[PDB]
C-alpha cells in the first residue's frame, strides 16, 4: 500500500 | 496456516520509512540470512538477500518500512506535535496508544488526542513540561508508531498493526524458506520508504537490474458493510490478488495470465485485482533503466493505514504457494 | 503513590452498566471484604460495603460500572453493529481493538471499524457469516469494551480504560484500608449504572438512608493544548477537585468550604471544580427521600470517555487522603 | 387468534395523558374485575388489579394512556389551536379527522390542517367564530384524540389508533383471564401518563413495593421499506420482543435470559429487542424505593405514534402466552 | 557577517527556470573559477564546479533558478498575459513592478495588475497595441522577473527577490573559497529547474555518482505574527537548520546526527527542520543509480516566493561554517 | 413507547 | 463521569 | 524551496  | 511466532516477530518490530535501521532491518536480516548465500544492506538501508541459482535474475521486493509519527514540536507544557511518515489519516490517531522511540529497543508510551486536521492532533507522554520532555529522551525528530500487537480473529483472520506489507515481508521469508534449487537467479530485497514513494526499491532494483521483476505488498480489501459489490476490490479469503494494474503500474499482461494459469494448475486459490489509485513497489521496479516486466502478488487486507489492519491466513498461504511456483517456472516464461 | 497492582485489577476487570456482575463486581468484593464488617449485594447490584462505626451515617458512592457496546445484529457476512452503553462517541470506536464478551470471564477479539455516526460503526471479529459469528459464542445482547490496559506515562501519570471511576473505585478501597476508629457508622458503594443516569446511586441511598453523602468521580481535565484557560475546569497533579456544582448537583456549600478548610490544615492539594454539564452518583444521592446534604470529591482526568484516560497520582492520593480525613472529622460538623 | 371484540373495546375508548378516567379507566375496571380478587384506583389514576396468591409480589403495568391534542385556544373564527399531550408529530395530523371531546361520552368531529410545526397547525370544527365554538362545548382545555377505529389488515395483521399500549392493556386482561393458582402475589396495572413520563408507574410501583416489575408496551418495529436491516429493531410475526435495553431502563439479565429460557422450553415465539432511545414504564419501576428488579416484554408495532399503528396478532398471543408462563414460574427464579 | 557585493551580484542576476544561462550562470562560473580545478557547464545548464581532493566524492548542489514568468499571448491593445515558471502565486503580482526581459542584459519595466487568479492577471508596459509591444521586444516565451533589489532590514537581515537560494548559491560560493586541502573529491553544482520538479540535481547528479550528496535551499521560516509555534518551522537568527525531512526526501538519520554533533563542536548555532511538504534537490540526489546518502543545511527565510524574501547573516554565516566543517570532516564518516 |  |  |  502509497495512498490508502 | 502461517508461522504465528514469526509473523509476530515482523509486524512488532519498529520500523518507519528511513528508520527501518532501528528495529525491522535486523529482523529481516536474522530470519533470512540461513537461507540465501549472502545478505548485504545498500546505501539507503535495503536488504538484499542473494540466492544464487541457474536462470533469470528475478528480484522480489516487500516493503519493510510501515507508517508512522515523526515529533516535530514540544509544547511548553510537554505535549508533543508531530508530522506523519507516510499516509497517516488524523481520524486513527484519535484516543489511540503509542511507543514513542527514545532509542533503538526503547519506548516510552503516549497518548493521542484532538474530523481532526492535523494541527489539531497532539501526543501526551505525561510530562509536565518541555524540560521534563526531553530528559524524557524526545527531542525534534522522535519516531512514534501505534503501540499495536497480532491478535487472532476467528478461525483464519489476525488483526496487527503494520500488516501493510510486514505480511509481505513474512511472505519473502517464507518463500525464501521453501525454494529449493530453482532455475533463478533470485534477489530477494525488503525495501525501505516504499510509504513516502517507492524510494527503495527505485534504488535496489537499479543496482540488482534484474530480468524480472516482483513485488507484494497488501491491496485492498473493502469486502465490508455498505460497500457496494464493484467497489470491495478484494475479498478476505478468496486467494492472493494478482494485480493487474494500479495508480503506479500496468503489470505485464503476460506475467498476469503466466501468474494466473499457474494457480489454476497449481488449484492455488486467486483473485484479479485492479486500482483506481494505490501505489506499489512494482512501480518503481518495472521503469528501472531500459525497463524491467513485472509482476504483483498482493495479499488482501481490511483498514489500511491503521493500527487494526486485518488479514486472512488463506490468502497468506496462497500468496507464498503462488510466488514459490512462479519462482520455479520463470525460467520456461517467454515474454 | 498508587498500589499499582491494585489500580491494574480494577480497571481492566469488565463491567459495563447492567453487567458489573461479569467481572468487577467480584473483584470490588474481593479487595474490600477485609476491612469492613459486612459486605452485601443489592437489588440493582450496587456492592455496598458497611463499616460499623459511632457517629453519622455516612455512604461514599463510586460508580463501578464503565461505558461500552453492546451487540444489536449480527450481519449476514459476520459483522457485528452496536448499540452505546453510556455515552460513547463514534470517534473513539474506529481503528481500535476491543473484547467481545462471550461470557463470563472468556473473550474474543473484535476490530471496531467504519465524523462517523452509529449506523456507520460495525465489528469485525474473523467471522464469515452470521452463523459462523454465533457459534463463536456472540448473541444481540453481547458486551464490549475496548481492548485497554494500564499504563504508565511519566513520573506520575498513568494511561487506562475505564478510569472514569474505577479510579474512585481504587480510592474507596484504599480509605476503606486506611479508615480506622472513625466516628462515623460508614457505608461504601460501589454502585451500579451511573453511566446510564446514576440509576445505582439513587436505589442504594434510598435503602441506606444516610445522613450525609459524598461521592468519588473524576472530572474533567481539559488543560491541553488549544484550550482557554478558563475552560480548562482542573489541572493534572494539581490536587483532589472538591466540587463546587456541576449540571446533577450543587454541593452543600457548607460541606464544600469544610472539605477545603480540611485540606488547607492537613496541607493535602486540592482544587475547586466547577461543571457547566456532566452529572454525578451526588446528583441522585442528594435527592433521596427528604434530602441528604452532599459532597463530592474528583480526580481529574484528561480524555474522558475513551480508552486512553490519563490521571495524575498525585492526584489520587490527595483524593485517598482528603475522603480519609473527611470522615474521621465529619463527626464534628455541624451543617 | 385475539378476542376482537375486546380489543376494539379497549382501544377506541378514550383516555388521553391526564384525562384516563374519561374513558379507558371504566373499560378496564369493568373487564378485569371478575378476574381478581379486589380493583382500586389510586391518587393519580392507575387502576391496581390484584389477584392474591402464595409468592414473589409481582407488578405488571400497561399503561392505558394515549397521546393526543390539547385546545389552547380559540380563535376568532372558530377554529382551534393545539398543543400535544405525548409525542405527538404534526405530520400526523395533517387532512386527519379527529373526535374533539365536549364531555365524558361526548365529541364532535374535528379536522386537522395546515414540514408542519405547531404554529401552523390547527384544528376545523365547523365553528365561524370563537362564540359559536365555546357554545359548540369548547374550551381552553379541551380534549382531542384522532377519529380511528381497529380494522383488519390481512389474515394475521391490525390497524388501530392507540396500539402504543392498549394492546398491553389488553394483554394484561387476556393474562388475568387465564391466570390460574399462580405461586405469585399479582398486582396487575393500567397506569396513568406514561406518554409524559412514565408518572403512573412511578406513583404505583411506589404504592405497591413489589419484588419483581414487568413492563408491556410496544416496541419498534421498523421492517419496513427502505430500512437497512440492522435498524428494523423487530418484525411483525416473529414473536414477543424481550427487551434487554432501552435508554430507560437495562433490564435484568437473570430475568431477560430467565424470559428467553421460557420461551424456548414452552416453544413460544420470540425475538431480542434493544432500543437506542426510547422510554418504558419498567424505566420508572426498576427505580422504585430501594430497587426493582425488572423485564419487560414487548408488541412488535409499526408506525407508532400515529391512528395507524399496526400489531401482528401472533406476536400479541406469544406475549401473553409468555408473560402467563413468567407468572407462573417466577417463584421458582432466583436472582 | 556576509560579504554584501558578492550577494548583490547573485541575487540581483536574471534566471528564471530553464533560462539560467540569461544571467546567473556567468556570474556563478565568474565568481567559482578562481577557487576551484575545472568548471563545466552540462547538458541541461548546470554549472560543475570540480574541486580535486583525497576523499569520498561529495556533490553539493543549490538551486541557481529562480521563479518568475513568461509571456503566454499579447493582447490586442498590447497588455501581456503570463503563465508561472515555478510556485508563483498570483497575490504576489498585483501592483508591482518588473522586469520584462527582451534580450540577454537588456529590459523594460512592466506592472502587474487585476484573490486573483491567473486569468484575471495581465502585465501592462506601456504599449497600445500588440504590435507596438513586439516592435518593443516582446514575444510569446518572453521571460519576466519583479523588479527586486538586495536591501538590509535592521542589524542582522536582509529583503531580496530570490533567496530562495541565490542565498544558497552564495553559500557554495563562500564554501569553496573557504574550503582549503579538504579530504574529498569536491563537487559544487549550481543547477538548474529546481522549482519546476528538482530537475537539474537529478542529471547532474547521475553524471557525477556521488558518494554522498548535500543540498543547500531555503526553508520556510514562519516565525511570524499569527503563527502557532508548533508551525513556525525555523526562526531567522537561531541558526542554520539541519534538515530531518521533507515531502521529497528523509536525510540518513547518520548523516543528520553526524551534522548536529559537528555544529555542537564546532559551537556553530543550528535548529533541526521537518516540513510536511516542500522539496529540495536532494530528493533527486539521493534517488541517484542506486541511491545516495544525503543531508541538507537550510537557510530559514520568511516569505518565500516572493520579491520580499527576508534571511539573517547569522544563519547565513553558519551554513557556511557547518558545511565547510562537514567536508573537511566527511573522510571520518561511517555510514 | 416515550419517544416515538 | 454522564456527558463526557 | 518546490511547493512554498
Ligand atoms: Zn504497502
Ligand atoms: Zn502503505
Ligand atoms: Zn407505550
Ligand atoms: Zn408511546
Ligand atoms: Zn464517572
Ligand atoms: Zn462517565
Ligand atoms: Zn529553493
Ligand atoms: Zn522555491
Amino acid at each position: 500500500x502509497v495512498v490508502d | 496456516m502461517v508461522d504465528y511466532e514469526l509473523l509476530k516477530k515482523v509486524v512488532e518490530a519498529p520500523g518507519v520509512s528511513g528508520y527501518e535501521f532501528l528495529g525491522i532491518r535486523d529482523v529481516v536480516i536474522e530470519e533470512i540470512k540461513d537461507y540465501v548465500d549472502e545478505v548485504k544492506v545498500d546505501k539507503l538501508g535495503n536488504v538484499i538477500a542473494h540466492k544464487k541459482g541457474e536462470g533469470p535474475k528475478v528480484m522480489i521486493a516487500a516493503h519493510m518500512d510501515q507508517i508512522g509519527l515523526m515529533v516535530t514540536h514540544i509544547e511548553k507544557n510537554g505535549f508533543l506535535r508531530v508530522a506523519p511518515i507516510g499516509g497517516v489519516d488524523p481520524k486513527t490517531l484519535i484516543a489511540q496508544r503509542f511507543k514513542v522511540w527514545i532509542d533503538k529497543g526503547k519506548f516510552i508510551y503516549g497518548v493521542g488526542a484532538s474530523a481532526p486536521d492535523w494541527d489539531q492532533i497532539f501526543i501526551d507522554i505525561g510530562a509536565e513540561s518541555k524540560e521534563e520532555a526531553e530528559d524524557m529522551g524526545v527531542k525534534i525528530g522522535t519516531v512514534i508508531t501505534w503501540d499495536g500487537r497480532l491478535e487472532r480473529l476467528g478461525k483464519h483472520r489476525f488483526v496487527s498493526i503494520a500488516f501493510d506489507d510486514r505480511i509481505a515481508v513474512y511472505t519473502i521469508l517464507e518463500v525464501a524458506k521453501q525454494l529449493k534449487d530453482a532455475k533463478a537467479d533470485v534477489y530477494f530485497v525488503a525495501t525501505v520508504q516504499e510509504e513516502v514513494g517507492l524510494r527503495g526499491a527505485r534504488t535496489s532494483a537499479f543496482g540488482i537490474e534484474p530480468d524480472y521483476g516482483f513485488a507484494i505488498d497488501v491491496t485492498i480489501a473493502a469486502d465490508i458493510p455498505g460497500t457496494p459489490e464493484h467497489k470491495q476490490v478484494t475479498h478476505l479469503g478468496k486467494g492472493t490478488a494478482i494485480k493487474i494494474m494500479d495508480r503506479s503500474v500496468i503489470c505485464h499482461p503476460t506475467i498476469v495470465r503466466w501468474l494466473e494459469e499457474l494457480a489454476k494448475k497449481h488449484e492455488i486459490p486467486y483473485q484479479l485485482e485492479i486500482l483506481l489509485g494505490g501505489g506499489t513497489d512494482a512501480g518503481a521496479i518495472h521503469l528501472t533503466k531500459a525497463g524491467v516486466p513485472t509482476g504483483a502478488l498482493s495479499v488482501p487486507a481490511r483498514y489500511i493505514h491503521s493500527n487494526t489492519e486485518v488479514v486472512d491466513e488463506r490468502d497468506v498461504d496462497a500468496t507464498v504457494e503462488l510466488m514459490t511456483k512462479a519462482l520455479e517456472n520463470i525460467h520456461e516464461l517467454k515474454i
